[PDB]
RNA sequence: CGAGAGGUA
């Protein structure tokens, strides 16, 4: 009495390690013509915390009828719609429907005609809204639809949503207003997915599936790519030169701010007081001694790191000025799909601060040039000119970025800093 | 190696069962969220 | 002279010197030398 | 049955044609030909599953002609266009 | 195989390895460079503070 | 039928103890491929 | 303060040093930063409250959002017998004893 | 409401190369024609082999795979039937409607290296002789000895599977853009900026006229739809200087064949196959509607 | 590099300035033995024992 | 390793253009001029004709 | 003064400029390394001696400020290993990905196995049908003059989304390109048995000597070596018999080796890797008629998800693609063309853009594409370039349990 | 049956 596996049966899927109860999800078996591989919806990768790069999923097949009955009533996907860790939604659009929704809600200038709208309606559960755009030119027929009405076909007619932070107003299933922010689409306290789940909780999965299909079709119609113009982060050569000079001056100002902040100790209380001191020039004449004094202490190093980050936030804030609206990296950073602003800064303008949090027997020469490596008195050569030293906390700033290339000393510094990163 | 606490883990705590499969997983947006492609 | 050799000539000489070094010693020479020294002496 | 006729009860004058063993090369041209007719309101096709070779075509018409009539008229017009193009190519080659 | 002539190029090795291995039981064995401390340099350690003189051949530390 | 190594000669020996090539001295033999029709899908 | 390995607690010694300056230090809020000796100085409830606050701070620093009920349940489960036992086998054995 | 009336004009026509212009039609029709001619036009190719002597340095499977990709003349591809539907046949060996037998035999008895090309591949039917372009397609190289004897058959197949029955070679089509020049904002630009604007175009689309000292349009069908001149004009301060828009009812085709069938015959076969598919769909729809 | 209890390597895991031109400071085996195994550079040579005596030559220099 | 036939991405038969390419390279011609003389306008076929390595010679020798 | 002459010291050659002017004499010649060492043009410097002398990095800095650069380096890319110096734009990529590429992906690549497989009976010998050398050139590779440093094939790779089938660092390849012979490799597995019982059939594919004939398709439950017991193939053992080797030692113990070969076509779950730490598994096989073809009809063989770049932080693969496209595309003067991709001597981005512009394409590497399903023209250009990829030894059918 | 080294998630 043993029949072969077919459609409708439930299996208990799991991905090692099982770090939380949502790794056990009961799914219905669907037969596919493929072989030696299993497939699932990419949105469902979040509960498993797994990618698609060689990750293997091992499943369990119940045999007794009672185990099958209790499997889809407690361990099924529709029963795990609420995350038990924080009370929010468990399933969310992973970076793809997210990117497509951000693009379709931010542009507001790429109208869709009747044919494309009807083609995209096949993947939406609800009907078609009015075009709302009858004429856009004095000699333009064929009234078109707007981008924000395309996303409004995913909401039920009786669904009301309001997100004041992003100025999002949803009334009668229609998206009325949206300014910016890309926060109501990601996972959060007031995301639209959570409100939909709290509204009906009966067809949320179908809505998510239809939205994923429609947004994938729309993105295929548009197309997203990354080219060298995204990494260049400039319109022409003059803009690139201006950006390079601005980055250099910002790094110099950040270093000066760090050196100024390093003087907030008890040894300089006589200098910090409002009096007459003749040693004002000596505090700025010794520029190379500040690095050695910083790398030999821990509290000073932490204060320097904090000051450098505070002064480098403004430096990172230049990509929005020197970047275009159609920048793929900027779009993916604003939408919260993949990456952040700092990664773009390291890609285009400058890597920034590179420091290790372990005690080593060598330091950084603060210059990262050919002359700095050949200096006998540099901190990299064991001791910074002797009174001797025994340990150092490395602290260096790389002016170059990953696009313009890295010097061998800069690559050595980056490797030393990044050696501390390891899962195992 | 099978001694002490490792013996307990390999015998009583951790066990191997039948009717199981293990394969590599790929992406397929055509399937539903609650469906697995076998 | 001082700078009459040129820049490209030095690059070509560096490439030729690297080629000669790879032709003489090769990628595996240290192990061979260590084993030969253990037999002869 | 290669092509199946299914009627929609919620929407008047609506039909869903499921064509088996088809691809985009036929659905796209059928959809583009259906838009030329004035009586066709909604015309589109989709391929929900690449592994299952099926094409679903949805046709909405007014209260003047049936969706099947519009589908047949579009097919006949496309065949006539193909014949005209073949004749033009034959005349051009010689 | 060392200093082989032109007749050995058509029969024998595949001309893809320099031959830095050993054949023990049909398997290739490779030695890895073992990094050891220098025995010809004065070594100074801390906790406790001491200076040691390494032994060259016999234990005369 | 078995082909020898550096020596060109067919041993054609099926005995359990016969593993050494005749008049050659080496004990390495390669099985010869006969004329058999095999089909492949291109 | 240096770790007093004797029977005298560091809090009691700190109270003796601050005799000349008592009104300036608010003793209605001053508490040891440690969790175990706080339960002996002020009581098990104060130690539990400080433990909950530290757990919330650690969760916030970890970058994750955890509901209050889980942390409260952990705090109440780790202080059933009026003493914060360790997570090793000795603490579990003592709690069961 | 009714059918369209496309226009076809042929610019260049050769045995394996054809470039014709299609006008008064939609993009979908051209895309479907391209897909049919690149994936649905059937040809003849070697799919099953039978090796009995093989002592070369290459594996038998590699030789079979490289033999199955040799182009063959497919003038009878439309009339031939598929092996799956050949009722009055077995499936293996020389057939009358589905399979054609091929024989190959090579033996090297000289000191020099013998190259087994595709010219010494004989078949029973003279109408299926492989296309000869030259020395032929190299199959294997033989040293002194190393005989190779092979027997293979060829069947009719669609180009959808194995990508070896497809006769098309990157069949393309464009929209034939029309270049619009204001001819009034160019007078503001000096002679130095005109050279910079000309050099901005990756291809030779805009030329400098010496007698009139202005820019003209030469070979308009080489713009490649790359936003280079428009971006340069916007950077220089002229936003609406050059406006380029793709034409929807005009197309320029470029059909390249692998030598199996002629390009004009390839287009005719693609049209016939599309018509047959439409007729089958119409018959299915009529059967569903009538009953 | 032979280190007892490779689980806690300590300092001998990170690249050193003495690794300039001798061993690769950018390619190390990720895992438990990270930093212990070091790949030699292309221009890497290992000195052997000298057979001749340099005492007389050194005394001849002054 | 003989030349990859049929230009995997392009679809053009390029199996008979290796001897001609070698003959052109033997004369005073560069890779670009030799590829242009063989009428290869797409860079896919040029890459296929340029990235191929002749390995069958060593197979026949050794 | 500290002098060392013992063994175990690591040395490297460096250029000395004190007698570098002596080089310019009898210009056309191939310099032996021994001649240069004897004449003092080059010397070996230890780790302790290097910290005392001043050494310049490049040769351009030497000509700027001489007399302070008594020592000089030949090439900065030689500081890395043999598996790391061959990687283009090594300093442009992140350290973690360059480490992965130099450690794991180089070892797991499938390339040249050997030219004499008849004398080797090693287990799991994998070989690719059509190995291809990379379009870009590296100084280390040029000096070594070995094509075995690169194991893989290069394909036209486009950075775009394809119906969401390439999500979660997945890869979508072209069905038509794989069926023509791309990324097709063979696997030869050898089975060994020792006899001191004798070889025999003792009562389908076995011959009278106890071994199957060459050319027999072996499956599960079949005997590969017969002894009289016999050794049978397991559940995941299959292939075609290639050769049978019999050998014995001086002790009289006979040995038998049988090799089985099978062509490993790219399956749906196969894992592939790049030269910049980009690793992912195949997600979907798409027909050639459904790809976003360009104006000239070149369809992308591999489509990768754009979301991997902003997170993995691997810039240089795009630079490699642009350089390869510029090299491959025709010019409508091929001499003096930028082809080298030395890690520490990479050409500037402006040079790459100019080279690609002179070839007739866009300066940023992106080209206008047309949808293969509907025929409409996409709004945004897609970046395409022939990057060099690798195939890893991990297969989908080797993980089924 | 164990033991030793590498690798995958
Ligand atoms: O030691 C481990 N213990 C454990 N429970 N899991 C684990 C351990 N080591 C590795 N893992 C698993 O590996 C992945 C790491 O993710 P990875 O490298 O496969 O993908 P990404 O996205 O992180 O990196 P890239 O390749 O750049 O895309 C962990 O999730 C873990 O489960
Ligand atoms: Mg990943
Ligand atoms: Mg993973
Ligand atoms: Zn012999
Ligand atoms: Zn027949």
């Amino acid at each position: 009495i043993f029949r072969s596996l077919m459609d409708g049966d439930t299996v208990l899927m799991n991905r090692p390690p099982s770090i939380h109860q949502h790794s056990l999800i009961a799914m219905t078996v669907r037969i596919l013509p493929t072989t030696s591989v299993v497939s699932l919806n990419p949105i469902c990768c979040l509960p498993f915390r797994g990618d698609f790069d060689g990750d293997c999923l091992h499943g369990y097949v119940p045999q007794s009828i009672q185990a099958k009955v209790e499997l889809d009533e407690l361990v099924a996907l529709d029963k795990q719609l609420i995350n038990r860790q924080n009370g929010r939604n468990l399933l969310s659009l992973g970076q793809d429907s997210l990117t497509a929704a951000y693009l379709v809600n931010v542009e507001k200038n790429c109208y869709l005609n009747r044919a494309q709208m009807q083609q995209l309606q096949m993947y939406c559960p609800f009907q078609l809204p009015p075009p709302a755009i009858i004429k856009a030119s004095p000699s333009s027929t064929e009234p078109q639809w707007t981008g924000m009405q395309l996303f409004g076909m995913l909401f039920p007619p009786g669904f009301d949503y309001t997100y004041p932070l992003n100025n999002v107003v949803v009334s009668n299933g229609e998206l009325l207003s949206f300014s910016e922010g890309s926060a109501w689409l990601r996972d959060g306290e007031g995301n639209f997915i959570e409100r939909l789940l709290k509204h009906d909780k009966g067809k949320v999965l179908d809505i998510i599936y239809s939205a994923q299909e429609m947004l994938s079709q729309w993105l295929l119609m548009r197309g997203l790519s990354v080219s060298l113009a995204d990494l260049y982060l400039s319109s022409d050569l003059q803009s690139r030169k201006n950006l390079t000079e601005e980055i250099s001056y910002g790094l110099r100002e950040a270093e000066q701010v760090c050196n100024k902040q390093q003087l907030m100790v008890e040894s300089w209380r006589d200098f910090l007081a409002v009096n007459g001191e003749d040693k004002e020039e000596d505090s700025v004449s010794d520029l190379a001694r500040f690095c050695y004094e910083r790398q030999k202490s821990a509290t000073l190093s932490e204060l320097a790191v904090s000051a450098f980050k505070d002064a480098y936030r403004d430096v990172q804030a230049l990509a929005y000025r020197y970047g275009d609206q159609s920048n793929s990296f900027l779009i993916m950073s604003k939408a919260g799909s993949k990456g952040n602003i700092g990664k773009l800064v390291q890609h285009s303008m400058c890597i920034g601060l590179q420091n290790s949090a372990v005690s080593l027997s060598f330091g950084f020469p603060r210059e990262l040039t050919c002359a700095a490596w050949n200096d006998p008195n540099s901190p990299l050569r064991g001791a910074k000119g002797k009174t001797t030293t025994e340990s150092y906390v490395p602290y260096g700033v790389i002016e170059n970025s990953f696009l313009t290339g890295l010097n061998p000393l800069e690559s050595f510094v980056h490797s030393v800093t990044s050696r501390d990163s390891s899962f195992s | 190696k099978l001694c002490g606490l490792r013996f307990m883990k390999d015998v009583l705590l951790g066990k191997r069962s039948d009717h199981t499969f293990r394969t590599v997983v790929v992406g397929d947006p055509s399937l539903k969220l609650n469906e697995i492609g076998i | 002279n001082l700078s009459e050799l040129g820049e490209g000539f030095l690059q070509s000489f560096c490439k030729k010197a690297a080629t000669s070094f790879f032709d003489k010693y090769g990628l595996i020479s240290h192990q061979l030398n260590s084993y030969n020294y253990f037999i002869e002496h | 049955k290669k092509v199946s006729y299914d009627r929609d009860t919620k929407i008047i004058n609506a039909a869903s044609f499921t064509v088996e063993r088809e691809d985009h090369t036929i659905g796209n041209i059928v959809r583009m030909q259906l838009h030329r007719d004035e009586n066709v309101l909604f015309a589109g096709y989709q391929l929900p599953h690449p592994l299952k070779y099926k094409i679903i075509v949805r046709i909405h018409t007014t209260s003047q002609s049936s969706p099947m009539q519009a589908y047949n008229q579009a097919i006949n017009d496309l065949d006539k266009e193909l014949d005209y193009l073949k004749n033009q190519f034959e005349a051009e080659v010689a | 195989t060392s200093e082989k002539g032109k007749e050995n190029c058509k029969k024998g090795d595949c001309a893809f390895d320099q031959g830095g291995y050993f054949v023990i039981k049909g398997a290739e064995k490779v030695f890895i460079a073992q990094e050891q401390m220098c025995t010809k340099r004065l070594w100074i350690s801390n906790s406790p503070w001491t200076v040691s003189f390494r032994s060259e051949n016999k234990r005369n530390r | 039928t078995y082909v020898c190594g550096d020596c060109g000669q067919e041993n054609t020996l099926k005995s359990g103890d016969v593993i050494q090539c005749r008049e050659c001295g080496y004990r390495i033999l390669y099985k010869k491929r006969t004329r058999r029709v095999v089909q492949y899908e291109a | 303060m240096y770790g007093d390995r004797g029977k005298r607690n560091c809090w009691t010694a700190l109270l003796e040093t601050c005799l000349p300056i008592m009104d300036m230090i608010d003793w209605g809020r001053s508490h040891p930063d440690n969790i175990r000796q706080c339960c002996s100085v002020y009581g098990i409830d104060a130690g539990r409250s400080i433990f909950v606050a530290n757990l919330e701070s650690a969760v916030s620093d970890t970058g994750k959002e955890i509901l209050r009920e889980h942390l409260l349940l952990v705090a109440d489960s780790l202080s059933v017998t009026g003493e914060f036992v360790a997570l090793n086998a000795k603490g579990w054995s003592k709690q069961r004893q | 409401t009714y059918q369209r009336f496309p226009k076809i004009k042929i610019r260049e026509l050769k045995d394996d190369y054809a470039k014709f212009e299609l006008r008064e039609t939609d993009v979908s029709m051209a895309n479907a024609l391209r897909r049919v001619m690149i994936s649905e036009v059937p040809t003849v190719a070697i799919d099953l082999v039978e090796i009995e002597v093989n002592s070369s340095v290459l594996n038998d499977e590699f030789i079979a795979h490289r033999l199955g990709l040799i182009p063959l003349t497919s003038e009878r591809a439309m009339s031939m039937r598929f092996s799956r539907d050949c009722d009055a046949c077995d499936g293996d060996g020389q057939c009358e409607f589905c399979s054609v037998e091929f024989r190959l035999s090579s033996k090297c008895v000289t000191d020099q290296t013998l190259d087994v090309t595709s010219r010494d591949l004989y078949s029973a039917d003279p109408t299926v002789t492989p296309v000869d372009f030259h020395k032929g397609i190299i199959i294997v190289k033989l040293r002194r000895g190393q005989e190779l004897k092979l027997r293979a058959i060829a069947r009719k197949g669609i180009g959808k599977d194995h990508a070896k029955w497809s006769p098309a070679a990157t069949v393309t089509f464009m929209y034939e853009p029309d270049i619009i020049i204001n001819e009034d904002m160019m007078d503001t630009l000096s002679d130095e900026e005109k050279i910079d604007l000309i050099e901005s175009s990756p291809t030779k689309v805009f030329g400098m006229d010496p007698v009139t000292r202005q820019v003209v349009v030469v070979d308009p069908e080489a713009y490649t739809y790359d936003e280079e001149v428009i971006k340069k004009a916007e950077a220089m301060g002229k936003p609406g200087l050059i406006e380029i828009s793709p034409k929807d009812d005009s197309f320029i085709f470029t059909v390249e064949s692998t030598g199996a069938v002629k390009a004009s015959q390839l287009v005719l076969n693609a049209i016939d196959l599309l018509k047959q598919k439409l007729d089958a769909v119409r018959l299915s729809d009529d059967t569903v509607e009538a009953d | 590099q032979q280190v007892l209890y490779t689980g806690k390597v300590g300092d001998a895991r990170y690249p050193h300035p003495s690794h300039w031109g001798r061993v690769c400071f950018l390619s190390t085996p990720d895992g438990e033995n990270c930093g212990l195994v070091k790949n030699m550079s292309l221009l890497g040579l290992v000195s052997t024992q000298s057979l001749e005596s340099v005492v007389e030559k050194l005394f001849a220099c002054g | 390793m003989i030349i990859p036939v049929r230009c995997f991405t392009c679809g053009k038969v390029i199996g008979n253009k290796w001897d001609q390419y070698l003959d052109l390279l033997q004369l005073d011609y560069t890779e670009g001029d030799a590829l242009d003389a063989l009428q290869l306008v797409r860079y896919c076929c040029r890459r296929m004709l340029m990235t191929h390595v002749d390995l069958i010679e060593k197979l026949l020798n050794y | 003064v500290r002098i060392f002459t013992d063994a175990g010291r690591l040395l490297r050659p460096l250029l000395v400029v004190e007698n570098l002017q002596k080089l310019k004499q009898e210009k056309p010649s191939q310099y032996p390394f021994d001649h240069l060492l004897d004449h003092g043009i080059l010397e070996l410097i230890g780790i302790e001696e290097e910290e005392d002398c001043n050494t310049a990095w490049g040769i351009k800095q030497l000509l700027k400020e001489p007399k302070i650069y008594t020592h000089c380096e030949l090439d900065l890319s030689f500081l890395l290993g043999v598996s790391c110096a061959v990687v283009p734009f090594a300093n442009h990529d992140h350290g973690r990905r360059v480490l992965y590429q130099s450690q794991k992906h180089c070892q797991q690549a499938i390339g040249f196995s050997s030219t004499n497989p008849n004398i080797r009976c090693d287990t799991l010998s994998q070989q690719l049908f059509y190995p291809q050398k990379p379009l870009f050139k590296t100084l280390a590779s040029e000096c070594l003059k070995k094509e075995v440093l690169f194991n893989g094939q290069n394909a036209i790779v486009a950075v775009n989304v394809h119906l969401g089938y390439n999500q979660e660092d997945s890869i979508v390849m072209n069905k038509a390109s794989l069926e023509r012979g791309m990324f097709r490799s063979e696997q030869i597995r050898s089975y060994k048995a020792e006899v001191d019982v004798q070889f025999g059939k003792t009562h389908d594919s076995l011959e009278d000597d106890g071994f199957p004939f060459i050319g027999a398709n072996m499956s599960t439950g079949d005997i590969v070596i017969g002894r009289c017991h016999s050794i049978k193939l397991k559940h995941t053992e299959r292939g075609i018999v290639q050769k049978v080797v019999l050998s014995s030692n001086d002790e009289g113990k006979n040995f038998a080796a049988v090799s089985l070969r099978q062509v490993r076509s790219p399956c749906l779950g196969d894992k592939f890797s790049s030269m910049h730490g980009q690793k992912g598994v195949l997600g979907y096989l798409e027909e050639q008629q459904n790809f976003p073809f360009t104006i000239q009809g070149i369809v992308p063989d591999i489509v990768i998800n754009p979301h991997a770049f902003p997170s993995r932080q691997t810039p240089g693969q795009l630079l490699e693609a642009a350089l390869s496209k510029g090299i491959a595309c025709p010019i409508q003067a091929y001499t003096k063309l930028t082809r080298h991709a030395t890690p520490f001597s990479t050409p500037g981005v402006t040079e790459i853009t100019e080279q690609l512009h002179r070839a007739g394409f866009s300066r940023w590497g992106n080209e206008r594409v047309y949808n293969g399903r509907s025929g409409e023209m996409m709004r945004s250009m897609i970046f395409m370039g022939p990057t060099f990829y690798q195939r890893l030894v991990h297969m989908s059918e080797d993980k089924v349990k």
